[PDB]
């Protein structure tokens, strides 16, 4: 992970013990201008000509950014998961294109063929331990 | 015009210097440095408390830690309790006081066995406290707690007992 | 944590995946001939019961489904 | 007959919740059961 | 119904058999959660609490039925005889601990190593703790014994 932090004075809405002990987020983006942002958790910041990174609390807080990133028209927004091992994770999009566009190597999961009327009902799979759902 | 509205934005001025900072030199973090979090006297007397103060055994924090507190227990009990107007107002103080360190040595027993999680660092105390990250360690503390706070309130309870012959 | 089920009513609408804070949900290729697309549930850990995709799915009845079930520190959406 | 009363009263208010909730407490927090 | 004793672990050789009494749930939490056993203490809180718990033990018989246990100074008499005890019962501790003692045994009840008596050091700590619990637990019971009529007539 290399980037410049945004300069902001600091917040006490921000990282907690939860960080050290478990998977702390970071995100990173590149900016063609010094803008200023709101943050994820109170306040505004500047970001860099180039390279920003910050650290996160929750993976919501990121997207959420991202959000507001695309109203400055910055697309190239990236996640990563970062253990107290150190262990980084390009977590968000796996693959380069776009969790909304469509792309080949990708494979549906959790899909249910039936439709939703015709699930099973609960007593049919009581004391089974089988959901009706599954 | 006065020069006080010229001098705002100069960093000359008293006024643009600042006296909060982010925590560390990483503002993500959670806690901003302030003067009564991490001025030097407020550091000084938090980290050289009995709970963080360097080259002290578990044992000695503990004493420490219970001789105030069973000192400063006797109080409430003796004067505003029930009694308070009575030859034995003083004596049921003791009591009572001694009945809370019972109490809070069983808590702290109690929290040591169930295995405590971390002694956090802060701005005000930067390294990890002491040992107090294992059982052995709290365990020790509270059977020096104990000590300590029947000493506290005995003393409370001798000084003002026998405060008219002092005086 | 929980689990999300996506049923065969898509259309492929697009609206679930971008209503998701967490990025629980894809748009995958469908095998069928003539289907444009459908939706998927990779990364079921991050998801926050929000449903809010339950309330972009234009279907009669939702083609998606949020189905509460066990907890933790993601899924309650806990910063500490 | 009366000093039960005197005895059994406060082991209920006193004994007998330190003990349920200091071996429920160490319970429910244990890592394996 | 069928058997309610069996062998020692696996093993028949060995002599220990399992029993109820040996082998209880009750008793198995009682004797390993004792100070002599309990798990995640030092060796000096252990005998602090064994000390506190025999102190106050200790007073009773010198003071209820010894010599002048019927005159003005019984309780006390009580204390001093208690603390001579004590004193005793530390001493035997510091030879036992400075004659190199050999290890401590784990049993069925106490199945894991007990504790870390295997050396000097953990036997002198656990000493120095018996003089300052064991004192203590003797005081404790003279000022309430002395002034339990008071207790009493609050
Ligand atoms: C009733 C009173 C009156 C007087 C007094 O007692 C009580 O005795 C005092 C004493 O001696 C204290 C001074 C001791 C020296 C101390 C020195 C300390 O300096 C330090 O500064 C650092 C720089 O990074 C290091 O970190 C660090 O480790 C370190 O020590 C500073 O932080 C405050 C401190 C100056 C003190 C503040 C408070 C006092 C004046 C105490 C105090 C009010
Ligand atoms: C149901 C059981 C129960 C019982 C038996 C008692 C009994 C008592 N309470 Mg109590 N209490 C209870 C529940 C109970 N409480 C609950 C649930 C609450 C919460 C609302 C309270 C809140 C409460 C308050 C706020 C106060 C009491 C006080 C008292 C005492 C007042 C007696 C008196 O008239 O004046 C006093 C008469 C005396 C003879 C002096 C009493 C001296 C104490 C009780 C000696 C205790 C020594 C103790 C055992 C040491 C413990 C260590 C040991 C565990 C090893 C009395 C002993 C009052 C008090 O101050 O007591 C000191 C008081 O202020 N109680
Ligand atoms: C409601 C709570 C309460 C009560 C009733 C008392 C009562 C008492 N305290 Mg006390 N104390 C308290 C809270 C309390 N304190 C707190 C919070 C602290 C820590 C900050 C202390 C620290 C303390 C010390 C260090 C000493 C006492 C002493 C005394 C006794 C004075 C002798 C006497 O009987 O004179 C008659 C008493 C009165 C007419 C009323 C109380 C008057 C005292 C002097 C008040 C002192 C406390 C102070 C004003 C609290 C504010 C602290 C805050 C700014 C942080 C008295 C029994 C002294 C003692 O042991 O007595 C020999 C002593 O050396 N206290
Ligand atoms: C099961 C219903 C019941 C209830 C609600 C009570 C209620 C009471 N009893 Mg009591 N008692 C009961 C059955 C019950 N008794 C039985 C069956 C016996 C004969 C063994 C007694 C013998 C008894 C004596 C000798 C004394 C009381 C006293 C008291 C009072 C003080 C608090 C207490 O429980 O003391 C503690 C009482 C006990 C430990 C005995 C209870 C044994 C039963 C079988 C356990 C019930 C289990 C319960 C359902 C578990 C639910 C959780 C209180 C009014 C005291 C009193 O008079 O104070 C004014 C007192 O001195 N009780
Ligand atoms: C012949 C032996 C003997 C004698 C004279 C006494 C005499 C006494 N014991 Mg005692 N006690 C004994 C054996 C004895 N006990 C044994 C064998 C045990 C353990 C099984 C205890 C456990 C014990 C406790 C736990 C307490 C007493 C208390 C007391 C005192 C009552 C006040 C009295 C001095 C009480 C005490 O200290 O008085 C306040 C008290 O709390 N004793
Ligand atoms: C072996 C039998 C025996 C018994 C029972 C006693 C009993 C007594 N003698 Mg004595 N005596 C004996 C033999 C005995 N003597 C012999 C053989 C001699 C000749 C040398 C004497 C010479 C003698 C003298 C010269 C004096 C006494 C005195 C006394 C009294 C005070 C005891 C005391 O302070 O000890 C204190 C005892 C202890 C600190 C230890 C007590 C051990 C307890 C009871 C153990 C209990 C174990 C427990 C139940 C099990 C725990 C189970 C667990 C799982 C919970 C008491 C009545 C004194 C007196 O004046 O008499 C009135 C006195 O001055 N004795
Ligand atoms: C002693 C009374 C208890 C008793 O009989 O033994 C206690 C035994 C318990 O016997 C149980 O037997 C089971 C058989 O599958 C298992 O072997 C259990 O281990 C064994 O405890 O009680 C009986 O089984 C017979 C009880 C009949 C009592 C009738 C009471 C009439 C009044
Ligand atoms: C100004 C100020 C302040 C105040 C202070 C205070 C008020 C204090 C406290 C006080 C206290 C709280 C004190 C106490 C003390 C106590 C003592 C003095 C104790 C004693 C003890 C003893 C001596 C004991 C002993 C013993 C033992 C241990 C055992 C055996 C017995 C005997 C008894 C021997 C503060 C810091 C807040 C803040 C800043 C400023
Ligand atoms: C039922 C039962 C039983 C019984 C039991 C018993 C009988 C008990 C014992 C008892 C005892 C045996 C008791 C004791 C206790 C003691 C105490 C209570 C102590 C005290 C202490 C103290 C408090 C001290 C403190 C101090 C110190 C340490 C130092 C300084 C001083 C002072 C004082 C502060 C048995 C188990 C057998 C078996 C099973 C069942
Ligand atoms: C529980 C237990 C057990 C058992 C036990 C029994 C059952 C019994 C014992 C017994 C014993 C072990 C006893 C002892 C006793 C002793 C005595 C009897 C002594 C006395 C002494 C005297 C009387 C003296 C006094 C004095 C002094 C000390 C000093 C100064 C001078 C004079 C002379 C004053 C066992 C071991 C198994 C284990 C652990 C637990
Ligand atoms: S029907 Fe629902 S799950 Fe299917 S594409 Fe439209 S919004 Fe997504
Ligand atoms: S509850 Fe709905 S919007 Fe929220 S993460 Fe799950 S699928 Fe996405």
């Amino acid at each position: 992970l290399s980037g410049k932090t945004p300069l902001f004075a600091g917040s006490t809405g921000g990282l907690l013990t939860k960080a050290v002990e478990e998977e702390k987020y970071a995100i990173t983006w590149t900016s063609p201008k010094a803008q200023v942002f709101e943050l994820p958790t109170g306040g505004a910041a500047t970001m860099h000509e180039g390279e920003n990174l910050l650290y996160i609390a929750r993976k919501e807080y990121g997207i959420a950014l991202g959000g507001q990133l695309r109203k400055f028209k910055i697309t190239n927004y990236k996640i990563y998961r970062i253990l107290p091992s150190g262990e980084t994770t390009f977590i968000h999009p796996a693959d380069g294109v776009f969790p909304e566009k469509v792309n080949a190597g990708r494979e549906k999961v959790r899909f249910n063929a039936r439709s939703i009327g015709e699930n099973p009902n609960p007593s049919q799979v009581k004391f089974s331990g089988k959901a009706t759902y599954d | 015009a006065q020069a006080v509205d010229a001098s705002k934005n100069l960093p000359s001025d008293p006024r643009n210097r600042e006296v909060v900072f982010p925590a560390g030199r990483d503002p993500q973090w959670g806690n901003l440095e302030t003067p009564v979090n991490a001025s030097p006297l407020v550091k000084w007397f938090i980290n050289n408390l009995p709970a963080y103060r360097p080259g002290l055994t578990p044992f000695r924090r503990g004493l420490e830690v219970g001789m105030a507190h069973g000192y400063f227990l006797f109080g409430p009990f003796a004067k505003l309790g029930p009694l308070r107007d009575a030859a034995n107002a003083n004596l049921a103080g003791l009591l009572g006081a001694i009945g809370l360190v019972v109490l809070f040595t069983l808590a702290l027993s109690l929290y040591a066995n169930s295995n405590p999680p971390t002694a956090l660092a802060s701005v005000t105390v930067p390294n990890p406290p002491d040992a107090f990250q294992s059982k052995e360690g709290w365990n020790n503390f509270a059977s020096a707690f104990l000590i300590g706070g029947i000493g506290g309130a005995v003393v409370a309870y001798f000084l003002t007992s026998n405060l008219a012959l002092i005086q | 944590s929980h689990t999300v089920k996506i049923y065969d009513t898509c259309i492929g609408c697009t609206q679930c995946v971008r209503a998701c804070p967490t990025d629980v949900l894809e748009m995958v290729p469908w095998d069928g001939c003539k289907a444009a697309q459908v939706a998927s549930s990779p990364r079921t850990e991050d998801c926050v019961g929000c449903k809010r995709c339950e309330t972009a799915c234009p279907t009669d009845f939702l083609s998606i489904r949020v189905y509460l079930g066990a907890e933790t520190t993601r899924s309650m959406g806990l910063a500490y | 007959a009366s000093f039960l009363s005197s005895i059994f009263v406060p082991v209920i208010g006193w004994v007998v919740p330190i003990a349920t909730f200091s071996f429920l407490f160490l319970y429910i927090e244990r890592e394996d059961v």
